[PDB]
């Protein structure tokens, strides 16, 4: 086996900037006869299947922006992204197309770097249709803030909180670079129906006041 | 025209098997390599066999991982790649793909499937129950929000979820699955869209597609 490693295995850009990743091998890529390396660059955004970006050490695959370069040539390769986009937010992987078995080396994520937006909170009931089965889940959405790290918290009816508690985060979104994550309480009709004011409420770096969305209804 | 289609995957017990396929059209598939890539869950690409083109026998190559328990063939009538999956074990649950490695002055792969979800359990198949996401018009401040609690199921494999409604304004947010209290998960997935595209007893449908199984559907109000 041949051995490709990638790194920083994570960037964090501002987007209009100029990233170089690299990718080493242990063992040449390099034919001692056409002259040519047999490593090639994937792409791969969030929920897609791998897509060629680079094939030899350097040439662009046609429909590719031309942001995209890369170099190097026997154990040293690397990839340019000229003018970092929102798009551009996916895992580059790096592989050996020399001989078996093929390797890939452990990719480099790019995250885009943004200016703090802040969260759009809801809190939706829990569903009739639901109930009328042992559990009620209620759901409060976050949307569309940054950065990422956000704590939320689930005071039922008093002030309370627990581990009856989910939480999501989805990827970076490819147009703003927000995120956006959805917490879910769920937990007995029984139970349910026992408080009646349901709130959440995030507290996120933007504002100071911790952010509330809140629901009081059981009875109905 | 370069395609390729995988299908069959999803549960199957330690101990089981699999026969993914990957329908391949747009080109003479004779006489190109086509190999098989994994991914499993927070992890790199890893390369398990590879066929040969009619061009010196359609010799096979496979990864440590699988040799012995994986084998790969093709129906060259029908121009279907093959991958025969004996004795799996968890460390299998991956997406699967096959892909066209090209070879012109270099070898590239140039063309990849969308993959398939195999997950390696003991547990066992539990359908969402999908309950719609509404709010008493006392919460709506215009756009309206609506979506789906995707609800209780097993395995997380791949869900594909769409809204009967799009255009300008109007977006969904798809959240990954979250393992709950019993091993299994939820998901929800949120439609934001102009007041006017979600007025009263109108309804949005939404469609969940799990894995490898029949489109579930529901209609939420708006």
């Amino acid at each position: 086996d041949i051995v490709m490693t990638q790194s920083p295995s994570s960037l964090s850009v501002s987007a209009g900037e100029r990233v170089t990743m690299s990718c080493k091998s242990s063992q040449s890529l390099l034919n001692s006869g056409n002259q040519k390396n047999f490593l090639a660059w994937y792409q791969q955004k969030p929920g897609q299947p791998p897509k060629l970006l680079i094939y030899g050490a350097s040439t662009r695959e046609s429909g590719v922006p031309d942001r995209f370069t890369g170099s190097g040539s026997g154990t040293d390769f690397t990839l340019t992204i000229s003018s970092v986009q929102a798009e551009d937010l996916a895992v580059y992987y790096c592989q050996n197309d020399h001989s078996y078995p093929l390797t890939f080396g452990a990719g480099t994520k790019l995250e885009i770097k943004r200016a703090d937006a802040a969260p759009t909170v809801s809190i939706f009931p829990p569903s009739s249709e639901q109930l009328t089965s042992g559990g009620a889940s209620v759901v409060c959405f976050l949307n569309n803030f940054y950065p990422k790290d956000i704590n939320v918290k689930w005071k039922i009816d008093g002030s309370e909180r627990q581990n009856g508690v989910l939480n999501s985060w989805t990827d970076q979104d490819s147009k703003d670079s927000t995120y956006s994550m959805s917490s879910t309480l769920t937990l007995t009709k029984d139970e349910y129906e026992r408080h009646n004011s349901y709130t959440c409420e995030a507290t996120h770096k933007t504002s100071t006041s911790p952010i509330v969305k809140s629901f009081n209804r059981n009875e109905c | 025209e370069v395609k390729l289609v995988e299908s069959g995957g999803g549960l199957v017990q330690p101990g089981g098997s699999l026969r993914l396929s990957c329908a391949t059209s747009g080109f003479t598939f004779s006489d190109f390599y086509m190999e098989w890539v994994r991914q499993p869950p927070g992890k790199r690409l890893e390369w398990i066999a590879a066929s040969r083109n009619k061009g010196n026998k359609y010799t096979t190559e496979y990864s440590a991982s699988v040799k012995g328990r994986f084998i790969v063939s093709r129906d060259t009538s029908q121009s279907i790649l093959y991958l025969q999956m004996n004795a799996l074990r968890a460390e299998d649950t991956a997406i699967y793909y096959c892909a066209r490695n090209y070879y012109g002055s270099t070898w590239y792969f140039d063309v990849w499937g969308a993959g398939t979800t195999v997950t390696v359990s003991s547990e066992s198949a539990r359908n969402p129950t999908i309950y719609p996401l509404t709010l008493p018009p006392a919460l709506s401040s215009d756009p309206v929000i609506i979506g789906c609690l995707i609800h209780d199921y097993f395995p997380s494999g791949t869900m594909n979820v769409t809204w009967g409604k799009s255009g300008k304004d109007i977006t969904t947010v798809n959240f990954p699955p979250a393992l709950a209290s019993g091993g299994r998960y939820t998901m929800s997935n949120q439609l934001t869209l102009p007041a006017v595209e979600c007025p009263e007893g109108e309804s949005v449908k939404c469609s969940v597609q799990h894995d490898s199984n029949p489109v579930q559907e529901l209609d939420v109000n708006c």
